[PDB]
């Protein structure tokens, strides 16, 4: 998962 | 020490549910699973809290009454109305530490702390009010609550922004991967104010809601959120800390549209998440001319793949996210055809109803 | 393997969710949480087990086929036939170690363990009966069996035929609850022990549709065959006590009331009794029942009834909780009681009917 | 409670 920042 | 009223079943059981379903959550501190009760005038006024927030029942009493306040345990009381037969008629007075209720040939000695011992409600002034339909408060919380994170280490984001200005209403909610916003008008020229409600405030709040006829009356202060509905008041705290600035990672120019059926789509991506890892429910989606294929994998070694029709006439690409985010996203749009705005692989996707802008779910990839 | 089968979505569902019911989340052995497939000549079998209980199902193949058999994950592909669309064509073959699942657009592929690694008695009674009698017999006492009793023969329920009756019993050692059905045959007097699962899971292939119930009763194990399911169980390997000891034997004391009201009025008192011990008192006098609660916080209730009582005034305790599961298990308009003294058990029962009886022990006042 | 046994 990647973050939104 | 003196209290006396008689009340009617129907008109009592509401009120006490409603006051006492929120209590019993504090163990060590006996007399926050208590009701304050208070009458005064031709009112009985009913209160529970758990210091972070507070319902209060009002409840006019049209049977002789005597003044007085006590407080008692909220849930035996309301489970001794509610067992009582429809059209019962509920005598309570106060005798000493004990407060009697009566009924036909049943009778009730419960057990009481003073009022005077009552936490003391927090005084605070509202700085912004507003009206709106229960509906619609209604709607805007349904359409973020799942996106709000769950015991995040970052604290202000266990709950849902409320955000007013000019004539809209919103809200938000996110968990630093999927984001969720909407957005409603409701009529009133509003200032500019930002705030942070508790993930059981918002529960709280939500509840309250019958989508009835009665008009919500919010108040919000600088720490305190009030919504007044009929004979409830519901005052809750503020998260005291600062939303992230979500208007930043909202995707600036998603150049590929996608449009698709969004039943078809939801069963689609349900099905290929039987085949997904199970913590990390992974799944890739391959998005070409008017087609989208959907698989997944899990470390046993099992497939699914879903190919659709969809309308797309972008470049090629492929994606990888969360199952579990994107069939959420599927099921708070109530809607027949839904758009996706992508960029590229390692970007955030935009999702909607194709019909409405009223809500839009933000969604980070995964690196699959 | 050479297993191949092609059939219609809605065909599969029922068959699937039934062979299921056995199998619970994690099981201990990978296999146990596979389903057996078989397809051979114009049938598809499908078989779950628990080890303790099994349940099998038949399906008619009318489309073509290739006989085989292979085991694969229940709840996956459940799931996948279940998500797949109304009116769905499920085309299943076999590739190696994998099975796949082919559907629409749809195509899964799922792990497999051999047929050959999945997990013989002769039956001694046999009957038939309506499902809507097998359903009442174990509903009626289903809810006074032990839960992980240390006497395990307590954590079922007991299965007793004699003459032309089928007779249920289960008890915890503190209530106890029997039911009679006539199924008009004759039958050998024998008794066997379902455990707690067994009789739930029976409980759950019963739909009061109109097939018959077949029943067959081993020295180890019961079968009940209903439709294209087949439901085998383990017995629990016990004595159970001998229940008509504890009926009343000679109770001079008789009150009746309605069921209702009854109810109603213990639910209330419920509310201040002590949440562990739960206990109420009744005081009963002529034509009179008063109940009464206390709990460690001195709260208490009092609920007064009109009767029909002449026996001898008495006060006689009560664990509330098995008192209502009675009056809730009785669907009826007026109960009857029936007493002996303060410390000797209580029997309850329907006013119009002696098909089933409840038997409850005492409190200490 | 008392028992049945
Ligand atoms: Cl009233
Ligand atoms: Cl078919
Ligand atoms: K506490």
């Amino acid at each position: 998962q990647a973050x939104l920042f | 020490s003196h209290m006396k009223f008689t009340v009617e079943r129907e008109h009592l059981l509401k009120p006490l549910q409603q006051v006492s379903g929120p209590l019993g959550g504090r163990p060590t501190l006996p007399i926050l699973g208590n009701l304050l009760l208070q009458v005064a005038d031709g009112t009985l006024s009913l209160t529970g809290t758990d210091l972070e927030m507070e319902m209060v029942a009002r409840v006019a009493l049209v049977q002789p009454h005597e003044p007085g306040a006590t407080t008692v345990p909220a849930r035996k009381f309301f489970d001794i109305c509610r067992g009582l037969p429809e059209g019962a008629e509920i005598a309570v007075q106060l005798e000493g530490e004990r407060m009697l209720v009566r009924s036909g040939r049943s009778r009730f000695s419960l057990s009481t702390l003073p009022a005077a011992d009552f936490p003391n409600l927090d005084d605070w002034q509202s700085e912004v009010e507003f009206t709106l339909p229960q509906a619609t408060m209604k709607r805007l919380i349904e359409a973020t609550q799942f996106s709000m994170a769950h015991q995040d280490v970052r604290y202000y984001l266990n709950g849902m922004l409320f955000e007013t200005e000019g004539e809209e209403l919103r809200t938000v909610a996110t968990d630093g991967h999927r984001l969720a916003v909407c957005s409603m008008p409701i009529g009133q020229s509003l200032p500019s104010h930002s705030v942070i409600v508790p993930r059981k405030g918002v529960i709280e709040l939500m509840r309250m809601l019958d989508g009835g006829d009665n008009p919500l009356r919010v108040q919000i202060g600088s720490n305190n959120i009030r919504a007044h509905v009929g004979d409830f008041i519901f005052t809750s705290k503020l998260v005291d800390g600062r939303f992230p600035d979500y208007r930043r990672v909202l995707p600036k120019n998603p150049d590929k549209h996608l449009e698709a059926g969004c039943d078809l789509l939801k069963q689609a991506f349900a099905r290929a998440a039987i085949l997904s890892n199970e913590k990390f429910r992974g799944v890739r989606l391959y998005v070409s001319e008017n087609q989208l294929k959907i698989t997944a994998n899990n470390p046993e070694q099992e497939e699914a793949e879903e190919i659709l029709d969809v309308t797309y006439s972008g470049a090629e690409m492929e994606i990888g996210f969360n199952v579990s985010y994107v069939l959420d996203v599927l099921n708070a749009l109530k809607c027949e055809n839904v758009r996706m705005m992508l960029t590229d692989s390692v970007s955030s996707v935009q999702i909607e109803d194709a019909a409405s802008q009223s809500a839009a779910y933000v969604v980070m990839p995964m690196r699959l």
